[PDB]
C-alpha cells in the first residue's frame, strides 16, 4: 500500500527522488506500516482474551 | 507487607493517581 | 461560576446529581526574565563579506567565528543579496539566538550553478568541489559580483575541479592536482589519451548572459548543541528572579516555571541537568555560574459536586491533590481557572 | 637535530588485559540515579592492549591513531612528560605537540623539525624546541599533574575537537572503576594518523628509572552507564561483549 | 521521540522557525503524541476487562 506516495517499493523512492524529498515520502511509509502492525497487535489481544 | 523521584516526575507530565473510595480500614 | 463551567462541559442546560471533573487550574506567570552572557565584542562578519578577492571553489576558505556577538542587521548595508536561503532556521528576525560554533566558507561560482549549494544536489560542484551534509543547518548567501570579478579578456583567478575518481564527502577539501588517469597507459604527469588535468578556468566575461555571470557565495554553518554557547544574538539581559512563577530565557532555553536554589553536585564541566523523562530540570546561570532548579508552577484538577439542578443551584469544589495551604488564593487575574 | 640513540634495542611488545577501563562522560548533561544508554567511542571490555616497558629498555615507537587512543602509565617521579601527534610525524606538514612543564602545560600545533627520537631532560641544553615555522593555536594553563601515581588519558579527534580525558588515582592494571572527567578541548580541525610519547632521562651518562605505558584503541560500541547520586558513574555494561 | 520533526522540544521549534513553516513540524509532534495517548487508553481498557 502506497499510502498516497508515488510507489510502494522503497528502492524506487530512493532513486527517482532527491534525498531531501525522499525522506518525506519514506516517512509516510513507516508511519503507515507502524500503524498496520499496531492495529494487528490490538486485534490479537482482543482475540486472546 | 508482602505486596508493594519517579512519582513526582510523572505528576509533572500530567499523570496523576486517584485514591480508592474504600480505604483499607473499611475493607478490613 | 463553577456550575456554569459544568454545564458548558456537559453541553447541557440541566445537570444531574453527581461529581464532574470540569477543568484544571494553574498559576499564570507574573513577569519575564532573560539571562545572556555579558560580552560586547562583535563578530568579524566584515572581513568575510568585504574580502577584496574570494578563494577558488575547489579550495574554499574556512573561518572560525567564536566568542563574539553576531548581529545580522549589518548584512543590510551592501548591495541586496539576491538569494537568502536558510535551512533549519528562519532568517526573518529568528536568527537572534545562541550558537555553539560557526563555520564560514566562501567561494565564487557561476549563477546557473548556484542552486547546487544545497543538500541532496548533483553536478560538478556538488560532488567534486563542495558538498553539504544531508542534515545541514545554516544559511547560504548568494549575490552578484559581475562588476568586480569578471573581465573583458577573462581572468584565471578562479578554477573548478572537473575530473575526480570519487565523490567528495561533505565538508571535504581537495587541492590535489594529480593527472586524472583513466586508461592502461601511464600519464607520467602529462595529458594525452585518458590523461586529463582536473583544473579548468571559468574565464568570466561581462558580455555573457545571466547564466554565466560570476556570483559570490558565503555558507554559514551553525551547530545547535547542549555545549555552552560562545556566539550569541544581540539581546539584553535582566535581573535574576527567584521564588516566583516567571518566564525565563537562559541562552535560548525558553520556559515557564519557578527558579530556586539547588543542592545539585554539578561538576565543573557539567552545564545543566535532566530528569528521567529527558527534559531539563536544572540550569547554570551564564553570568554567575549559579545552579538553579526549574519547577513548573502550581497546577491541579478541579471537580464540582452538584445536586440536581431541579433541586438546588449550590455547588462544592474539590481541588484534587492539594494540601489546602497552597490552594490558590490570589485574585489579581493570574489563574487559568 | 638531536642525538640518534643507535643503542636502542627492539623487543616484541607485551600484552596485558584492561578489564573495565576507558569509561568517561560522553555529554555535558548532569544525570543522577538513572541508567542511561550511550552510543559512542569506548574501550571494549577485557581487550588486550600493547604494553611498552621503558628502562636498557628504550621503546619509543611511532604508532597509528585508529580513531582514538586510550593511554595509561603507572609510574612515580613524573617520568612521563608529553605526546606528539600528526599525519606524517615530520616537519613537512602539520603536527600537534603537547608538553607539560614542571609547573605548566604548553600545546603547539605547527611544523616542528622532529628528529628520530624527541626527548626531555639541574636543567640545561634546551634544544627540545628546535624550530617553529608558523604556529596557529597556543594554549597554556595549570599543569596536568609499589608505585603511587597512576595516569590515564583518552585522546579522541572527532568533529574538529581534540578531547582529552584524564584521571589520577592513588595506588598489572588495578581493579576498580573510575570515570575520566573531561579536561581540555582544543579546536584545531586537523587530521591525524600516528603518534609517539615523550619522556625525560635525568643526566648525571644518565640515571633514569624504569617506566611502563600502555596503548589501547577505541571502537564504536554501546554502553549502559550507571549514574548514582551526585552524578558519578559507578558501573558500565558493554552490550556487545 | 521526534516523529520526524527537527526536535522533540516544542519551545525549540517555535523559537527557531517562522509560523508559516512551523505548522508542518508541530503537526507531526501533536499527532505522534496523540497516538501515544490513544494506545495507552486502548491497552488500559483491555486490562480493565
Ligand atoms: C559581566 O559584564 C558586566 C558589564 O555589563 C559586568 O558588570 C559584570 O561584572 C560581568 N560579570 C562578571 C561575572 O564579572
Ligand atoms: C564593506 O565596506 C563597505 C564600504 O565601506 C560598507 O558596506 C561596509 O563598511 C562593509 N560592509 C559590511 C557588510 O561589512
Ligand atoms: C499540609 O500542611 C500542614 C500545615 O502546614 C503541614 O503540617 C503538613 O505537613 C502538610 N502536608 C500534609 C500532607 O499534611
Ligand atoms: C641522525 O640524527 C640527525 C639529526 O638528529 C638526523 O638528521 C639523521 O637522519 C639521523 N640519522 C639516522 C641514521 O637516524
Ligand atoms: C591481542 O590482540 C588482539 C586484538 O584483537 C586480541 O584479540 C588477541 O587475543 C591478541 N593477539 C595477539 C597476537 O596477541
Ligand atoms: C618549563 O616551565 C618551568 C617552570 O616555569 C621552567 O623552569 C622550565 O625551564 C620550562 N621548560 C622549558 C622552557 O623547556
Ligand atoms: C586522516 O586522513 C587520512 C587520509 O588518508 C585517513 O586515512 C585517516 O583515517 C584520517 N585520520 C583519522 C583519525 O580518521
Ligand atoms: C554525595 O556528596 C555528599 C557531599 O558531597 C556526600 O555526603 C555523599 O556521601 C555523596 N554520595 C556518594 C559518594 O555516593
Amino acid at each position: 500500500s502506497k499510502f498516497g506516495a508515488i510507489s510502494s517499493v522503497l528502492n524506487d523512492i530512493f532513486s527517482r527522488l532527491d534525498p531531501p524529498e525522499a525522506e518525506v515520502q519514506i516517512d509516510r511509509l513507516i508511519t503507515g506500516r507502524l500503524q498496520s502492525l499496531q492495529t494487528y497487535v490490538t486485534q490479537q489481544l482482543i482475540r486472546a482474551a | 507487607n508482602k505486596v508493594t523521584d519517579l512519582i513526582c516526575a510523572q505528576k509533572f507530565k500530567g499523570l496523576t493517581v486517584l485514591p480508592p473510595l474504600l480505604t483499607d480500614e473499611m475493607i478490613a | 461560576d463553577p456550575l456554569s463551567e459544568t454545564k458548558c462541559t456537559l453541553k447541557s442546560f440541566t445537570v444531574e446529581k453527581g461529581i464532574y471533573q470540569t477543568s484544571n487550574f494553574r498559576v499564570q506567570p507574573t513577569e519575564s526574565i532573560v539571562r545572556f552572557p555579558n560580552i560586547t565584542n562583535l563578530c568579524p562578519f566584515d572581513e568575510v563579506f568585504n574580502a577584496t578577492r574570494f578563494a577558488s571553489v575547489y579550495a574554499w576558505n574556512r573561518k572560525r567565528i567564536s566568542n563574539c556577538v553576531a548581529d545580522y542587521s549589518v548584512l543590510y548595508n551592501l548591495a541586496p543579496f539576491f538569494t537568502f536561503k536558510c535551512y533549519g532556521v528562519s532568517p526573518t528576525k529568528l536568527n537572534d539566538l545562541c550558537f555553539t560554533n560557526v563555520y564560514a566558507d566562501s567561494f565564487v561560482i557561476r549563477g546557473d550553478e548556484v542552486r547546487q549549494i544545497a543538500p541532496g544536489q548533483t553536478g560538478n560542484i556538488a560532488d567534486y568541489n563542495y558538498k553539504l551534509p544531508d542534515d545541514f543547518t545554516g544559511c547560504v548567501i548568494a549575490w552578484n559580483s559581475n562588476k568586480l570579478d569578471s573581465k573583458v579578456s577573462g581572468n584565471y583567478n578562479y578554477l573548478y575541479r572537473l575530473f575526480r575518481k570519487s565523490n567528495l564527502k561533505p565538508f571535504e577539501r581537495d587541492i590535489s592536482t594529480e593527472i586524472y588517469q583513466a586508461g592502461n597507459k601511464p600519464c607520467n604527469g602529462v595529458a594525452g589519451f585518458n590523461c586529463y588535468f582536473p583544473l579548468r578556468s571559468y574565464s568570466f566575461r561581462p558580455t555573457y548572459g545571466v547564466g554565466h555571470q560570476p556570483y559570490r557565495v558565503v555558507v554559514l554553518s551553525f551547530e545547535l548543541l547542549h555545549a555552552p554557547a560562545t556566539v550569541c544574538g544581540p539581546k539584553k539581559s535582566t535581573n535574576l528572579v527567584k521564588n516566583k512563577c516567571v518566564n525565563f530565557n537562559f541562552n535560548g532555553l525558553k520556559g515557564t516555571g519557578v527558579l530556586t536554589e539547588s543542592n545539585k553536585k554539578f561538576l565543573p564541566f557539567q552545564q545543566f541537568g535532566r530528569d528521567i523523562a529527558d527534559t531539563t530540570d536544572a540550569v547554570r546561570d551564564p553570568q554567575t555560574l549559579e545552579i538553579l532548579d526549574i519547577t513548573p508552577c502550581s497546577f491541579g484538577g478541579v471537580s464540582v459536586i452538584t445536586p440536581g439542578t431541579n433541586t438546588s443551584n449550590q455547588v462544592a469544589v474539590l481541588y484534587q491533590g492539594v494540601n489546602c495551604t497552597e490552594v490558590p488564593v490570589a485574585i489579581h487575574a493570574d489563574q487559568l481557572t | 637535530q638531536c642525538v640518534n640513540l643507535t643503542t636502542r634495542t627492539q623487543l616484541p611488545p607485551a600484552y596485558t588485559n584492561s578489564f573495565t577501563r576507558g569509561v568517561y562522560y560522553p555529554d555535558k548533561v548532569f544525570r543522577s540515579s538513572v541508567l542511561h544508554s550511550t552510543q559512542d567511542l569506548f574501550l571494549p571490555f577485557f581487550s588486550n592492549v600493547t604494553w611498552f616497558h621503558v628502562i636498557k629498555r628504550f621503546d619509543n615507537p611511532v604508532l597509528p591513531f585508529n580513531d582514538g587512543v586510550y593511554f595509561a602509565s603507572i609510574e612515580k617521579s613524573n617520568i612521563i612528560r608529553g605526546w606528539i601527534f600528526g599525519t606524517t610525524l615530520d616537519s613537512k606538514t602539520q603536527s600537534l605537540l603537547i608538553v607539560n612543564n614542571a609547573t605548566n602545560v604548553v600545546i603547539k600545533v605547527c611544523e616542528f623539525q622532529f628528529c628520530n627520537d624527541p626527548f626531555l631532560d639541574m636543567e640545561s641544553e634546551f634544544r627540545v624546541y628546535s624550530s617553529a615555522n608558523n604556529c596557529t593555536f597556543e594554549y597554556v594553563s595549570q599543569p596536568f599533574l609499589n608505585f603511587k601515581n597512576l595516569r590515564e588519558f583518552v585522546f579522541k579527534n572527532i568533529d574538529g575537537y581534540f578531547k582529552i580525558y584524564s584521571k589520577h588515582t592513588p595506588i598489572d592494571l588495578p581493579q576498580g572503576f573510575s570515570a575520566l572527567e573531561p579536561l581540555v578541548d582544543l579546536p584545531i580541525g586537523i587530521n591525524i594518523t600516528r603518534f609517539q610519547t615523550l619522556l625525560a632521562l635525568h643526566r648525571s651518562g644518565w640515571t633514569a628509572g624504569a617506566a611502563a605505558y600502555y596503548v589501547g584503541y577505541l571502537q564504536p560500541r554501546t554502553f549502559l552507564l550507571k549514574y548514582n547520586e551526585n552524578g558519578t558513574i559507578t558501573d558500565a555494561v558493554d552490550c556487545a561483549l
